[PDB]
RNA sequence: AAAGGUUUGGUCCUGGCCUUAUAAUUAAUUAGAGGUAAAAUUACACAUGCAAACCUCCAUAGACCGGUGUAAAAUCCCUUAAACAUU
């Protein structure tokens, strides 16, 4: 579902524009699915430490 | 705030990390809430990203945009 | 304007510094060396986090 | 007494009375007029009275005027496309000249109003900040909201000094 | 200042006086000072209850959607504000903290009953 | 330490209709025959802070302070009108009438209170209604169809509620954080426990 | 079904404008405000008449009547009931959408209560917060104190009814209960004391006559219009009463007798007038004076 | 500026100085408490303490915040282009 306020703003716009429907607004999560936090990252784009000793 | 060229304090050389203790039941429930919350927020950020680009295209090359350009030339 | 003048020393310094970095690049055996008694890297003195000990 | 003839021409109100706002195409307006003659009186009056008003509303347009170079006065506009619009202003009153150029190369009232509204899009009355940009600096100014401590002292229980004392007492 | 690196963020800028806090919701580069240069003001938050007992939040939901669509991050207090409004889902830690408070008051209620029972034993002793 | 006591304290408006007022002031304002003593031709931009300090009176008491029977009350409209411009309806600044800053603030508050209660008239501009359209059929001011979760009584999102972790996952965390653990927590109370009092 | 006439009906606006009247001296009475030195123009009789015409055009826009609407219905809609947040907050949050280009009656203003319920802001809450973020000149965030019955009665004693109504239009919304309360209190005070002249040549006369017609108490306004020699207005008022009450005994009697002009007022007296005896007496006296003198 | 004082034996003109208003710093004399705002001789030299960490190792950050007015007529506004140590 959409968040409570954002759902009401969608349904309100439907009625204003003349769209008559009782369909429930739904968010699609397929396009934006997150990898696990421990998924291997890109080593090529990672930094390397400098060569000045402390 | 210090710069990278500043010398470190002598009262904190002994400092070592104290990681927080973990409650197994609450840690897992919280980890799942973050994953589900962040997925919902990514879907909404994408919906907002599309409205920005839709509105931009309508202004740049919408019906009204094209008519006014030719109307002026005529 | 026209009173802004070149800064040769800055130009020389930038190039010279960059050259030295390429010549004296460290190796993985040095950057990632470890002293297992203290669990601290000698190259930088970085002490590993506790959860990794 | 303000110097010169018709010193009203050197007032901001007069300069703002101009109504000819050129389209973005207009880049240059050359004015060719004669200082002596009878059929060029309107052209001479147009340079005297109207050219300041046109420049004031069109600061980026180059107005260059040439005197006694041709038998008759005319106006030539140079547009960004490369087109050249010649206007003949002989036997034409200064008011007539202004109306002619307004029609052919002047922005309409509708276009100018839209630009004004778009300019003010980012000003919001609800926004808080300095007087230069906003109506109210702080929410304390709003009626019913907690007033500024400087004008009106806060209750003791709402003060960090008091809260710290209780924590020590605990 | 001439910043190099960083991102746009939506955060709360603190205003007001001592013991009288007031916040401006703004979109700003993350490296800018808290109360300094911003890009747009997106609303305001008054955290002190008013005469009617209402904490007043103003959200420019059209411009907020615009800046989230352009990559603007959100600070954690602003993520909490959007959750209370209903524009965003409730933040994970808003729910967790509410659970912790429920578990902490349950202990207090139980202890008070135990103390009352201990006091009842004192009543039995007379 | 004995300031005189006015007989008109209860009903201040009475004084301005009495014969004593007419003889002293006639039909002119009470500040008409007052002049400020100051060096130079341009006077200071503020009047003296107050004419009365601890029952003592200053050298040249202001129009309000010099006459004790005059009372600055929102109900004494006839006195208040003398301190407001009849043509523009603007309250005069203190240097104009020569009243002290204390009485000027008191007069300003009495004038503002009198106007708010309608005792003292002022010009009300004619303003148009706020909204061009007066419809109340938009969802914001109307009824939104109730969401499915709201009708059933469920949380808006399933993860709002506490969902017991699987036992295998609780063991996986006890191994990962072995040696730095807290006591396992069960389901939280269904409602907020009533605050003990 | 024959539609009930509305306040904005072109026929109703015509009749209400006529009975209201116009007076360039009353409509443009000098404002007590910061003044500037007057300007002067030399004008011929044609130019002066043109300027008077523009003054009458402006007096028409100045006399535009304010809306007459029915009382709004309380907003009682719950968007959500998140009970997880019960007891975690002590004060209500009020969230206002302050996007510039939204009509004020189409903005979303919600309230998160301490119990966790997310509900829509009530009408009183909507008006307060819209003043705080879109402040309107003339309006105050909190309801002023002049509208209290004791304070309003003071304004009525000073014959400041047009002011009570001009303030009620600056502060309250036309559909609010407070707006309707003050207007109906002012209109009732004018009736009892026969002070109908106070609102003539003002934008508030139409609503007053509208209120009397709907409440079937035009008797006082007719008696006063006749005594002021405004008998064309009195006839138009009886036409408006026969338009909003078509099935009334008076409206059916005028159709039977095809009454017009002064006849319409006589029909009303016999049929539906609360005080018919007086309407005839004043109407008769007017006829005697007109006939006797001219 | 709504002006004023001051050249002469006297009048008029010209013309400068000064007075009256407003504000900041310092000083003399004097002074209860409370709320708020501000804090400032010096790019001269500095004892001492603190001001940058985080984290299952890699990385990321310490390029910010904070400070001063050093240098320079140094700038403003506007155009084009390309990038970012970014999102
Ligand atoms: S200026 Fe608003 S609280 Fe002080
Ligand atoms: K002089
Ligand atoms: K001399
Ligand atoms: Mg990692
Ligand atoms: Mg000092
Ligand atoms: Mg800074
Ligand atoms: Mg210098
Ligand atoms: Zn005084």
């Amino acid at each position: 579902p959409y968040p409570p306020l954002l759902r009401a703003m969608i349904l309100a716009e439907r009625q204003k524009n003349g769209d008559t429907s009782v369909q429930e607004p739904l968010l699609n999560l397929e396009r934006t699915r997150m990898r696990p936090w421990d998924y291997p990252a890109k080593q090529e784009t990672k930094g390397r430490a400098k060569g000045t000793p402390v | 705030r210090k710069t990278r060229h500043d010398p470190p304090a002598k009262s904190k050389v002994g400092r070592v990390q104290t990681p927080p203790a973990v409650d197994p039941a609450e840690f897992f429930v919280l980890t799942e809430r973050y994953r589900q919350y962040r997925e919902t927020v990514r879907a909404l950020r994408l919906e907002f990203t599309l409205e920005v680009r839709r509105k931009l295209h309508e202004a740049r090359a919408g019906v009204l945009a094209e008519r006014k350009a030719q109307q002026a030339i005529t | 304007r026209k009173k802004v003048r070149p800064r040769l020393i800055a130009e020389l310094a930038r190039r010279v510094r960059a050259l030295r970095e390429q010549r004296n690049q460290p190796r993985d055996s040095q950057l990632y060396a470890l002293d297992y008694e203290t669990l601290t890297r000698p190259h930088s003195g970085r002490r590993l986090p506790v959860r990794a000990w | 007494p303000m110097k010169g003839r018709f010193p009203i021409r050197r007032t901001l109100q007069y300069l703002g009375r101009g109504d000819v706002v050129f389209k973005e195409s207009v880049k240059i307006m050359t004015v060719n007029y004669n200082t002596y003659g009878e059929l060029g009186e309107g052209a001479r009056k147009f340079v005297f009275f109207n050219i300041p008003q046109i420049q004031y509303k069109n600061p980026w347009v180059q107005i260059m005027m040439f005197k006694n170079m041709t038998p008759s006065p005319f106006l030539r506009f140079y547009l960004d496309s490369g087109e050249q619009v010649l206007v003949d202003v002989e036997t034409k009153s200064n008011k007539e000249i202004m109306e002619h150029i307004k029609k052919i190369l002047g922005k309409k009232e509708e276009t100018l109003r839209e630009e004004e509204l778009e300019k003010q899009q980012r000003f919001h009355p609800g926004n808080f900040g300095p007087r230069k940009y906003c109506l109210r600096e702080c929410m304390c100014e709003v009626e019913g909201q907690v007033p500024c401590p400087g004008l009106v002292p806060l209750p003791k229980e709402m003060t960090g000094k008091y809260k710290a004392a209780l924590k020590a007492s605990t | 200042k001439a910043y190099h690196g960083g991102h746009l963020t939506i955060r709360l800028a603190l205003g007001g006086c001592t013991n009288r806090p007031f916040y401006r919701i703004v979109a700003a580069h993350n490296k800018c000072p808290r109360d300094g240069r911003f890009v747009e003001q997106l609303g305001s938050y008054d955290p002190l209850p008013n005469s009617h007992g209402e904490k007043l939040v103003a959200l420019n939901l059209d411009r907020i959607r615009h800046w989230i669509g352009c990559g603007a991050h959100l600070s954690k207090p602003m993520e909490k504000l959007l959750g209370l409004s209903g524009f965003f889902p409730l933040h994970p830690m808003m729910i967790t903290n509410a659970e912790r408070l429920r578990r902490r008051r349950a202990r207090e209620v139980l202890l008070a009953s135990q103390k009352a029972e201990s006091e009842a034993k004192e009543t039995e002793a007379s | 330490s004995s300031l005189p006591v006015s007989p008109y304290e209860s009903e201040p408006w009475k004084y301005l209709d009495s014969e004593e007022y007419h003889n002293r002031y006639g039909s002119r304002p009470v500040w008409a025959d007052y002049r400020r003593n100051h060096k130079g031709g341009v006077p200071p931009q503020r009047t003296r802070k107050t004419c009365i300090r601890n029952n003592k009176v200053a050298g040249n008491p202001c129009p309000i302070c010099r006459d004790h029977k005059l009372h600055v009350d929102f109900r004494n409209v006839k006195l208040l009108e003398q301190f407001v411009c009849a043509h523009t309806g603007i309250i005069f600044h203190a240097p104009y009438t020569g009243v002290c800053m204390k009485q000027h603030k008191k007069l300003t508050q009495a004038i503002q209170k009198a106007r708010e209660c309608g005792l003292l008239s002022y010009y009300v501009p004619q303003v148009e209604p706020r909204d061009a359209d007066f419809g109340t059929v938009h969802g914001a001011v109307s009824v939104t169809p109730p969401a499915p979760t709201l009708l059933s009584g469920e949380p808006w999102y399933p993860w709002y509620s506490w969902q017991q972790p699987p036992e295998r996952e609780l063991s996986r965390l006890r191994r990962l954080y072995q040696g730095n653990l807290l006591e396992e927590s069960g389901p939280p109370p269904e409602s907020m426990p009533e605050m003990p009092t | 079904e024959v539609k009930k006439p509305a306040f904005m009906d072109e026929e109703v606006q015509r009749i209400l404008t006529k009975i209201t009247g116009l007076d360039l001296q009353k409509t443009f009475r000098p404002a007590i405000q910061p003044l500037k030195p007057p300007t002067y123009k030399l004008m011929t009789q044609a130019q002066l008449e043109e300027a008077t015409r523009l003054a009458v055009e402006a007096a028409k826009v100045r006399l535009k009547m304010p809306p007459v609407l029915e009382e709004r219905k309380p907003i009682n809609d719950v968007l959500a009931e998140d009970k997880i947040l019960e007891g975690t907050e002590t004060n209500k949050y009020v969230f206002t959408d302050i996007s510039y280009n939204i009509p004020h009656r189409e903005r979303f203003i919600v309230v998160r209560e301490p119990s966790g319920t997310l509900r829509k802001a009530s009408w009183e809450e909507r008006d307060r917060v819209i003043q705080i973020y879109f402040p309107k000149e003339g309006r105050r965030v909190l309801p002023p104190v002049i509208f209290k019955d004791e304070n309003l009665k003071t304004m009525y004693s000073q014959d400041r009814h047009a002011d009570v109504l001009n303030l009620c239009v600056a502060q309250f919304e036309p559909d609010s209960a407070e707006y309707i309360k003050v207007h109906h209190q002012t209109y009732e005070d004018i009736d009892r004391h026969g002070k109908y002249e106070l609102l003539r040549s003002t934008r508030h006369f139409g609503g007053m006559a509208w209120y009397f017609v709907n409440k079937k108490k035009i008797d006082g306004l007719l008696i006063d219009q006749i005594q002021r020699d405004l008998v064309d207005d009195a006839t138009s008022l009886v036409q408006l009463y026969h338009m909003l009450h078509p099935d009334g005994q008076s409206a059916q009697e005028a159709k039977e007798q095809a009454a017009e002009g002064v006849d319409l007022i006589k029909v009303f007296a016999k049929t539906e007038a609360q005080r018919g005896a007086y309407i005839e007496l004043a109407l008769q006296t007017y006829q005697e004076i007109v006939t006797s003198h001219s």
